[PDB]
């Protein structure tokens, strides 16, 4: 019993969508985070993937073609053209997916703000005393998740977030490492992304579900000789 | 997964009904198939073995009907319902449920012909022999049946065993009977401070010991 | 506790030379710090968590390393690079720091 | 279906050797194949198992480590490398294939192989001794084969002129080195009136005699 | 339906908890071969490439070259309160590289048709190595091993080749370039030593060339690569 997935019957030898679904040869569909998108038919040029005025994952097998839709994603309309074959016609498919603006929950530590990317919170490191270390906090509390958590540092990262961070502050006098975020928050399906503005560099990472225990971390972002960094905390149940 | 075949060996009679027993260790049994992961194979004398019976009672294709295997869980047994003299073989259980996949000890199938005394043969040292300096005596014990057979070596009266050499033949294509060749290794100089060396056999057929004796 | 042994003791070398030490620990460490002395005054901050250079050292200086083997590298070892240099690590208390390697120069 | 494996020889303890298994007669790259050997005791023993595109392997903890199983799909060919090799890998060693018709890595074999022979020993080959045994209503004759090494020697009566009513015996562990032994029962009449001639052959050591028996 | 291996262990070839041995599933994935697999995966991840994890469902392509034939990528069911165990890797073949290997070390898991040893070369100059393919259908690979930088990012970019006139020459995309589609790309460091490469599987529909540099000091040497058909 399954859904969401989208199936594309064009050839001879579960949402299914077939000829009857295109307009003037055309199918217009609208791809959403998560959502599988399949096609069996012979590709014209063995290969679709391209612009049309980013896959993550495209499986390409003999007369069938998988497709799954990122979860993160600036441009307004980027396009993927699937140019196909059957009987005497040629169709084209058009995947496009619905523009949302996401919301990272995280701090901006840049002063740049034409920037493609929103922080919930912020904190313009050049202000920040030389020799300093200020902090901010970001903080979760939802059943299910559905989010992008990152930063925006303008200069060197510690560690390399989000795949390795750092453990929280301890009330007495032990120590605080590093560690993968694969077992910090234990969980199995942690999306990863990069991106650079100039100088900016900003890494972020996605979580989706009920995590088991609530966990926090921390991602240190220095400049010169100032200095700061971000506290996350998700809670579960 | 310890496979046991007992018993070791079966003196068989041409035609009569054979079974023989597979015990192993653990269940083989996955309950969704219903399928016993267990296998049957006859080692052919001089042969190399050949697959029989699969699953339970699966055999395979070119398997004679006569052969039928039948058991479950630990229990397992192969029934043959009229032995022909042709399949008079080794016959072997292995699983093949988990790794490793293990093997049994076998049952060997033996011919119930009417019990035979040996003709017994001894043989002094060669002349040649001598020469290198040492001296065997060979006793010849051959077509006999059953297979139990006590052989004794007599130095002038005197039983030493050690240095004795026993070898045993399989059932004679002809007469379906058994040989065995005991020889008492010597040195030359111990050999010569006897006279009469006597060979003596112990077999069902007589309670008196049939002898056969040289004396130099 | 964990002990931080750190080969060369003496590291000589002529000004350009690629050279690297190494930090090898008793078990794993997640982070290693450097410190920089000079005689005279107290060590100084260097390489920040394994890898990132503490503001002021040059771009020749370079960290890596994991578990229990960690490296400082001097791509073209210049004069001032003459010093001692210790590792320091924090995984688990006590916090211990290296021997320390010394930078000679060649003449 | 063709399975014939070659390579076996004597090898000292510690050596190494890779048997090789021919397949013919088959798609050899749709079935998995297994080494299996049989112990002097007439014991079973599974030795390895490879799937049918080389990329998985299974052994027992009494090899592993030891031996290395491999194929030529191309070659269509079996190889088994033996390493460290002792005394107990002393068997002979046959090339099966398992059955394909149930879809799982483990299974029964369908074809067994004719069988290469190992002998893991330490022991120096040496020519056989080859000793006559002369002496009713029957006279009954031998001929003794006396340390030598190793495994198989060949003998004959009078070039094979006769071959019913003689006797042949096995070879045995005397004193580092086998030792065997062959009986053959003539009429009175035929000895020694007629001569018998005792054929051996050690081909490890490239020997032949023919000694006819002389009261 | 002609290549999937499909294993059903939730509620073409179907395979079920039947072909599992000791609650384990080898996998020899061929090269034009899927895998579909129909479970509640332990930890949701998996496969210790190019993987889509979607919902209760998984699938994996087969990657075209393997290095070390233990790799494998493993996943492990939990079904009806019970721990089932697949073990994927792609069928072993050692199939070689058709390009230069610049290196000097030998003990390299890969084998070049073609090789220069860049290190011999003398300082500020620029030494050709030419690898040429010639058949109707390929399923090969193309690659090299430069010890230092690479010109450009090969195989994905690549670099023009020579014009008998005046013009420049530039850097385009490898899939633009020979003109097919599904182009496999793989990567690989021993020591300092990078691995680059790319397969090539079908039928090519013009005879065209393409160089990849690589630098080492002030040596350096160049691989021009020259594919044909119809
Ligand atoms: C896993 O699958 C096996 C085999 O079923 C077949 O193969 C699969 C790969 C799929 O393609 C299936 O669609 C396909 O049907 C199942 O084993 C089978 O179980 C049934 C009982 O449930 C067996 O029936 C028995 O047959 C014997 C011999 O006639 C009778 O004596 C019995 O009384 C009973 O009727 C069937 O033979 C058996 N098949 C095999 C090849 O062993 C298995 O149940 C299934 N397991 C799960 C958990 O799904
Ligand atoms: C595609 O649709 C046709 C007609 O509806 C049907 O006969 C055929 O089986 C379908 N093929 C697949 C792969 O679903
Ligand atoms: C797949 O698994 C479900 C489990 O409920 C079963 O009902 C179905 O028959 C299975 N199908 C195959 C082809 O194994
Ligand atoms: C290759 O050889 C070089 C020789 O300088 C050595 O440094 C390097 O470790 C070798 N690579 C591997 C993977 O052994």
């Amino acid at each position: 019993y399954p859904h969401n997935i989208l199936f594309t019957n064009l050839t001879n030898d579960p949402k299914t969508y077939n000829e009857s679904n295109f307009v003037s040869n055309v199918l217009e569909v609208e791809l959403n985070d998560g959502e599988l998108f399949v096609l069996a038919c012979e590709l014209i040029n063995k290969k679709c993937f391209q612009e049309g005025k980013k896959s993550n994952k495209i499986i390409y097998h003999k007369n069938l073609t998988i497709f799954k839709a990122p979860f993160y994603v600036t441009s307004k309309d980027v396009n993927t053209e699937c140019t196909c074959k059957f009987k005497n016609n040629n169709y084209k498919i058009v995947l496009k997916p619905k523009y949302e603006k996401k919301v990272i929950h995280g701090c901006n530590f840049s002063s740049n703000v034409s920037s493609k990317h929103t922080f919930t919170d912020s904190l313009d490191i050049s202000l920040v005393d030389d020799s300093a270390h200020i902090s901010c906090n970001v903080h979760l509390s939802e059943p299910k998740y559905n989010h992008l958590v990152g930063l925006n540092c303008p200069g060197d990262i510690i560690p390399d977030c989000f795949f390795q961070v750092y453990q929280p502050e301890s009330e007495e006098l032990e120590p605080s490492n590093i560690v993968y975020l694969d077992s910090q928050i234990n969980i199995g399906d942690i999306e990863y992304y990069e991106d650079a503005e100039g100088d900016d560099k900003i890494k972020l990472f996605g979580i989706v579900g009920s995590i088991p225990k609530t966990t926090s971390f921390t991602c240190i972002c220095k400049k010169d000789k100032k200095s700061a960094y971000m506290t996350v905390t998700i809670d579960s149940a | 997964i310890v496979m046991s075949q007992s018993p070791s060996s079966l003196a068989v009679s041409v035609g009569e009904k054979v079974t023989m027993s597979c015990k192993s260790s653990q269940s083989l049994f996955y309950s969704s198939n219903q399928k016993n992961y267990l296998a049957w194979y006859q080692q052919k004398p001089g042969q190399s073995p050949k697959l029989l019976i699969y699953w339970a009672s699966t055999r395979e294709s070119g398997v004679p009907d006569r052969f039928t295997g039948s058991g479950s869980g630990t229990d397992f047994t192969l029934t043959i319902s009229s032995v022909k003299a042709e399949d008079l073989a080794v016959y072997y259980c292995q699983q093949y449920y988990s790794y490793p996949p293990t093997f049994g000890g076998g049952t060997k199938l033996e011919i119930k012909r009417a019990d035979a005394a040996p003709t017994v043969s001894i043989f002094p040292p060669s002349s040649e022999q001598l020469t290198s300096g040492g001296a065997s005596v060979v006793c010849f014990l051959n077509n006999f049946y059953p297979k139990d057979i006590n052989v004794k070596w007599k130095i002038d009266g005197s039983e030493r065993q050690n240095g004795v050499l026993n070898s045993w033949t399989d059932q004679d294509s002809k007469d379906s009977t058994y040989s065995m060749s005991s020889t008492l290794t010597l040195t030359k100089d111990e050999y010569e401070r006897h006279n009469s060396y006597t060979c003596e056999a112990t077999h069902k057929t007589s309670t008196s010991p049939i002898v056969k004796s040289f004396n130099r | 506790q964990i002990v931080l042994s750190q080969s060369p003791a003496i590291l000589s070398a002529s000004p350009g030379e690629k050279v690297t030490m190494t930090c090898r620990a008793s078990s794993s460490v997640t982070y290693i710090h450097w410190y920089q002395q000079k005689p005279g005054s107290s060590p100084k901050p260097w390489i920040q968590a394994t890898s990132s250079l503490a503001s002021g050292v040059p771009a020749r200086f370079s960290g890596s390393g994991s578990g229990t083997s960690y490296s400082l590298s001097i791509s073209r070892v210049e004069a001032e690079d003459a010093a001692t240099y210790y590792c320091q690590q924090w995984s688990s208390n006590p916090l211990t720091f290296g021997a320390g390697t010394k930078l000679e120069l060649k003449r | 279906v063709m399975l014939v494996e070659s390579g076996g020889d004597l090898v000292k303890p510690g050596g190494s050797l890779k048997v090789s298994c021919a397949a013919s007669g088959f798609t050899f790259s749709n079935y998995a194949m297994s080494w299996v050997r049989q112990t002097p005791e007439k014991r079973l023993e599974w030795v390895a198992t490879i799937s049918s595109g080389a990329s998985y392997t299974h052994y027992p903890d009494s090899v592993k480590g030891r031996f290395t199983i491999s194929r030529d799909n191309a070659k269509n060919t079996l190889y088994l490398q033996m390493s460290s090799l002792r005394s107990e890998d002393t068997a002979m060693y046959y090339c099966g294939r398992q059955v394909n018709r149930h879809d799982r890595a483990l299974d029964a074999m369908d074809y067994w192989g004719q069988g290469t022979s190992v002998t893991v020993s330490p022991a120096k080959t040496t020519p056989p001794s080859v000793y006559p045994l002369a002496p009713n209503s029957m006279v009954t004759l031998g001929c003794l084969v006396k340390g030598y090494f190793p495994e198989p020697v060949t003998v004959t009566w009078n070039s094979g002129s006769l071959s019913s009513g003689v006797h042949t015996f096995p070879a045995v562990l005397q004193s580092d080195l086998y030792t065997l032994s062959s009986s053959v029962t003539v009429p009175s009449s035929t000895w020694p009136s007629e001569t018998v001639t005792c054929n051996v052959a050690h081909p490890a050591s490239s020997t032949k005699v023919d000694k006819k028996i002389v009261p």
